[PDB]
Formats: C-alpha cells, structure tokens, sequence
C-alpha cells in the first residue's frame, strides 16, 4: 500500500509584544 | 533538544533510528541541506532506497511514501520530515 | 511575484506549468500545505504519479528524482520545491 | 536513469543594521 | 492423455501507499 | 526462500526433483534464461525429451502438455513453470 | 505499439498471422494468461497442435520447437514467445 | 529437425535517477 500526507510547521508563533 | 514526534507510519524501532540519525546530523551539520543530506544518505545504507528527507523550521508539504515508511517529528526548533517513495 | 528558476531537471514546457500551477495554488491558499498539495495533485493530474511538493522559506532537503522530473524554484519570497519519485 | 539533488534556501539575509 | 493448462503470475501487488 | 506449489500434475517425488533441481538453478545463475535452461537440461536428462522451462516474475501462458508431467511453483519471488511435451 | 521480432524461426507469412493474432489479443484480453491463452487456440485452430504461448514481461525460457515453428517479439511493451512442441 | 532456443527478457532498465 502507499499512503499520501501533510505536513505544516507551527513557526513558533511571534512572542506576544 | 528534546524531539516531538508530530505524524508517523514507521517501525517503532526505525522511528528511534531517525530520531537518533536526526540528533547525530545535528552536531555534524549546521546547514539544513548537509544535515537532511545525511539522513537521507544513511537510510538509504541501513534501509533500502529510495527516501527523501526534508529540514528546516519554515514550510509545509504534500508527498506520497511506502505504508510504513514515514515520520515527521521535531528536534526543538527544528522540523525534520523523512519517507521513502520507493 | 516573479518567478526565480533555481535548479530544473524538467521539460521546459512543464517547467512552465509548474511555475503556473504554483501562481494559482498561491492565489487559492495561505496555507504551505495546501499549497503544496495543490501542485502535488495537479501534477499526479496532469503527468502520473508520484510526485511530492514542498513549500515554504526556510528549509533544506536531500531528495532523489526520476530523470527529467525535478524543478526548485522561487514564487518571489517563496520557495517551491516539486518532483516526482514514482 | 534518476539522480539525487540538495536544496537550501537563502533566507533572506537580515537587513543590515 | 494430455491437458491443457494456464498459469498468470501474482505480480506481488504493490505496497500500499 | 520456500516453495509454494501452485498447479502440479506431477509425479510426487518428480515434483521434488523439480523443487530441488530450481533451488540448485537459482545458487548457479542470475539471468532467468540460464536459470530454466538449467533445470530443462536437466530433466531431458534425468527425464526424457522433451522438456520446456519458463522463469520469471512477470508472465502468464497457455501450454500443453503430457499427463502427469507439469508443475508450476513459486520459488519465493520468482515463478517457475516447467511441462514436457514430448 | 509496433512489433519488434527479437528471435524467429517461422514461415514469413506465419510470423505475420502471429503478430496479428498478438495485436488482436491485446485488445481483448488484459491478463496476460488470456492473452496466451487466445493465441494459442488460434494457432492449434489455423496450424496444427501442439503450440504453446508465453506472455509477459519479466521472464526467460529454455525450450524446444518444431523447425520453422518458433518465434519471439515484443509488442511495445510486452513480450510474446510463442512455438510449437507438436 | 527441431531446435532448442533462450528466451530472456530486457526489462526496460530503470530511468536513471
């Protein structure tokens, strides 16, 4: 079998400011 | 540098392998190029052909991999994807 | 948004498609996965499997393509790599 | 035939400062 | 006697996928 | 590396005998040609004229031959049929 | 798909009634055993018993036949071996 | 008169890579 997938990254959101 | 495993279809073991060939580049390499380089090669040597590994914190992805024979975990910071597609 | 052609190893022409289907799929979604999942199953469309799409900035790789089948490329700030491995 | 290929990207460079 | 037999080859289906 | 026996109409120990004589062929050769040609040889020896062999993976066939001299068997991977027609 | 004749021994005219009888299997039948399975009743039909057919692409033989009555060709991508042990 | 003969296959060798 062959399974198909995604993959984002979580850009480690901007700290707070 | 503790790893988060995010998505996996891999032997435990095998998922430890990565996990460990990802730490290993790490000390070696500083560029993600030589480090997804290295995993990439040493897969192909423990594991057959033909996997290809992706590095680096900022992007995103759609591939298709052999049942088994993916992962996709941080290192902190950093994000290493790896498969085979045969 | 121009495009910067940074390594092929394609058909011209679908070079060009390439670079086209990556100016809709940019237009369509924010998104690097859905992105690159747009282009992926356009091109699994259009010529077979199996190709695989990466998106983002900041990344490297160690990726291995069927002859003729690679291109990597920036979308201006955006980088987009795409082959097929089949 | 098939061949095998790195990427890196240029993150664009900090502007100075 | 004789017979007269086929024989097809179960080409490993692929890995799924 | 066992065999499944998938059609036989075979003498039981002849359908040893083949068995046997294929695991020998696959030490001995590499190419499927030589591989068949092996174990034809063979049985024209040990069993008269006239033999045919086919190796291979990949194949389907329609053939006749005598009665209770044919056999077909997988050898793990690769598939081997063998009949006389005399 | 155009007929390469890789190894003959066959009446002219009968190497052609066989690449015919090829392209018109193929049009029928996908599975391989058919496809033989079609062409040798043809030829058991037109020329007497007793003909065999192989068909695939991943096999080799070791075989013996009627003078004048073997031939070996593919049909773009598939092989046919086709010949009579009578 | 009968004669014996091969028969292997080239398997379209795999696009280089």
């Amino acid at each position: 079998l062959v399974y198909t997938k995604q993959t984002q990254t979580t850009p480690p959101k901007e700290t707070l400011v | 540098r503790k790893a988060v495993i995010k998505n996996a279809d891999m032997s435990e073991e095998m998922q430890q392998d990565a996990v460990d060939c990802a730490t290993q580049a790490l000390e070696k390499y500083n560029i993600e190029k030589d480090i997804a380089a290295y995993i990439k090669k040493e897969f192909d040597k423990k594991y057959n052909p033909t996997w290809h590994c992706i590095v680096g914190r900022n992007f995103g992805s759609y591939v298709t991999h052999e049942t088994r024979h993916f992962i996709y975990f941080y290192l902190g910071q950093v994000a290493i994807l790896l498969f085979k597609s045969g």
